[PDB]
């Protein structure tokens, strides 16, 4: 499980 | 009469919200005065984000590699920098919807307004707290990176969070909107995890006088404990320590109630010990802790 | 990831709030075009709470009683009339924020937002539903007659109900905006109470699915049910039944998910025959029905 | 038990 930057 | 999760109106934070875009990568920006904020994570790409060196990415970037939409507007980048994890993009046009405004950052336990936003245009508001883990559990989707969070105070924005990412658990990290994170976290695609979490007693027990004030008076009782027995119940079920500051906070709520913080406390540790056997508070089968002193004041 | 009680945003809104003042008495209204809405509460005083004629109380008043004030700027008014229970005091100024808008009557069972506001200022904004009694379970104080409810659908503010008042057991009850009473209510301070109320089925349904689209799973069984011997378990537990319509409804849902409505509707069978020992589903111990279908979706 | 028009 790795980390989401939740850009677009 | 009645008690709500409420947010601030949004309004005012609705004027500042545009759309960022660099390459591929879109996201929210909040623009006030000349300066758009976001978070430098735009100027990654897919590849680029296990491992990024973001001084390294932005050196390779000049202002007409940065789109700014407000509504149907592109705005004019005329200049850009880095300051830790938040981009500042000065724009050649000043938003006449700026309010008036500060840059503050929140302590574990306060609440904050959320205006989700997707391509620049807000989609809805709700109501958080900052964990004691300095997590929020928020409700975000792809496209939500840098959605803001704040508080209004008089006529004046209290803007206190900038959304960057969710863990693997589901909840969120972001940063204060001088780009410094909230937590042990770091803008970029790896294996991090939210340490254990608390509860948020003084609020817990600022629910407890919501719920009196608003007719809810099963759970009292006439015993009173001690702070420091209370204290020694509360570690057992992970709650935080009561402190003489939190009795302090309380002192209105105590006031309007007639009943004493540690009248109070000894009703929470009859709770914690045997739960609420079938019944409720203020519509909930749980004790809920993201409501400050501070809000249930306001709302009551 | 993640899911909130979250209300639209409300900007739209914030700029369509007045004061309307007629003697002492203050509440708030709406101003759309050059029109402003109010409960025509606001022409009655402390006696003629109780049994008032408010034909007869509108004759003996003029243009002149109504002082309509949008923040700074006194509205001039030019008109006056009643529909139903609320009043359409016509002003010499159309509102330069006038959204695109729609009066529309909401069903029970359908959520919607809720603009609290006190002297024709916006306080807070928060999401309800519309219970099967015609109720809604508001946060209201003296002062916030006259807030509005309301959807947005793209663009388009749907303005669906209009607050006037508090039953004894502290829920709220009020109008569509052309102002017929939502349920068997009177804007009169008589001894009115609610009928009995139900959960809305649909609505649990739509929510057990958005804790499966969050990874909550727990509560999910091999087991199907019919719609009919699903329909006699909820008459026992005060639950509505279940329509194919509503299965209808929840389509989307069970294709997102793979798991059929009549599969749901045995997890919660059992749910409501054993309770939840414990564990909390979407953070809450209860079962939840204030989320639409629709609300799922849109914040999934 | 009255019910109150919450105007101010």
């Amino acid at each position: 499980t790795f980390t989401r930057l939740q850009s677009l | 009469s009645g008690f709500r999760k409420m947010a601030f109106p949004s309004g005012k934070v609705e004027g500042c919200m545009v759309q960022v875009t660099c390459g591929t990568t879109t996201l929210n920006g909040l623009w006030l005065d000349d300066v758009v904020y976001c978070p430098r994570a735009v100027i990654c790409t897919s590849e680029d984000m296990l491992n990024p060196n973001y001084e390294d990415l932005l050196i390779r970037k000049s202002n007409h590699n940065f789109l700014v939409q407000a509504g149907n507007v592109q705005l004019r980048v005329i200049g850009h920098s880095m300051q830790n994890c938040v981009l500042k993009l000065k724009v050649d046009t000043a938003n006449p919807k700026t309010p008036k405004y500060k840059f503050v950052r929140i302590q574990p336990g306060q609440t904050f307004s959320v205006l989700a936003c997707y391509n620049g245009s807000p989609s809805g508001v709700y109501q958080c707290a900052m964990r004691p883990n300095f997590t929020i559990k928020g409700s975000f989707l792809n496209g939500s990176c840098g959605s803001v969070g704040f508080n209004i105070d008089y006529d004046c924005v209290s803007f206190c969070y900038m959304h960057h990412m969710e863990l693997p658990t589901g909840v969120h990290a972001g940063t204060d909107l001088e780009g410094n994170f909230y937590g042990p976290f770091v803008d970029r695609q790896t294996a991090q995890a939210a340490g254990t979490d608390t509860t948020i007693t003084v609020n817990v027990l600022a629910w407890l006088y919501a719920a009196v004030i608003n007719g809810d008076r099963w759970f009292l009782n006439r015993f009173t404990t001690t702070l420091n027995d209370f204290n020694l119940v509360a570690m057992k079920y992970n709650y935080e320590p009561l402190t003489q500051d939190h009795v302090d906070i309380l002192g209105p709520l105590s006031a309007q109630t007639g009943i004493a913080v540690l009248d109070m406390c000894a009703s929470l540790k009859e709770l914690l010990q045997n739960g609420m056997n079938g019944r409720t508070i203020l519509g909930s089968a749980l004790l809920e802790d993201e409501f400050t002193p501070f809000d249930v004041v306001r709302q009551c």
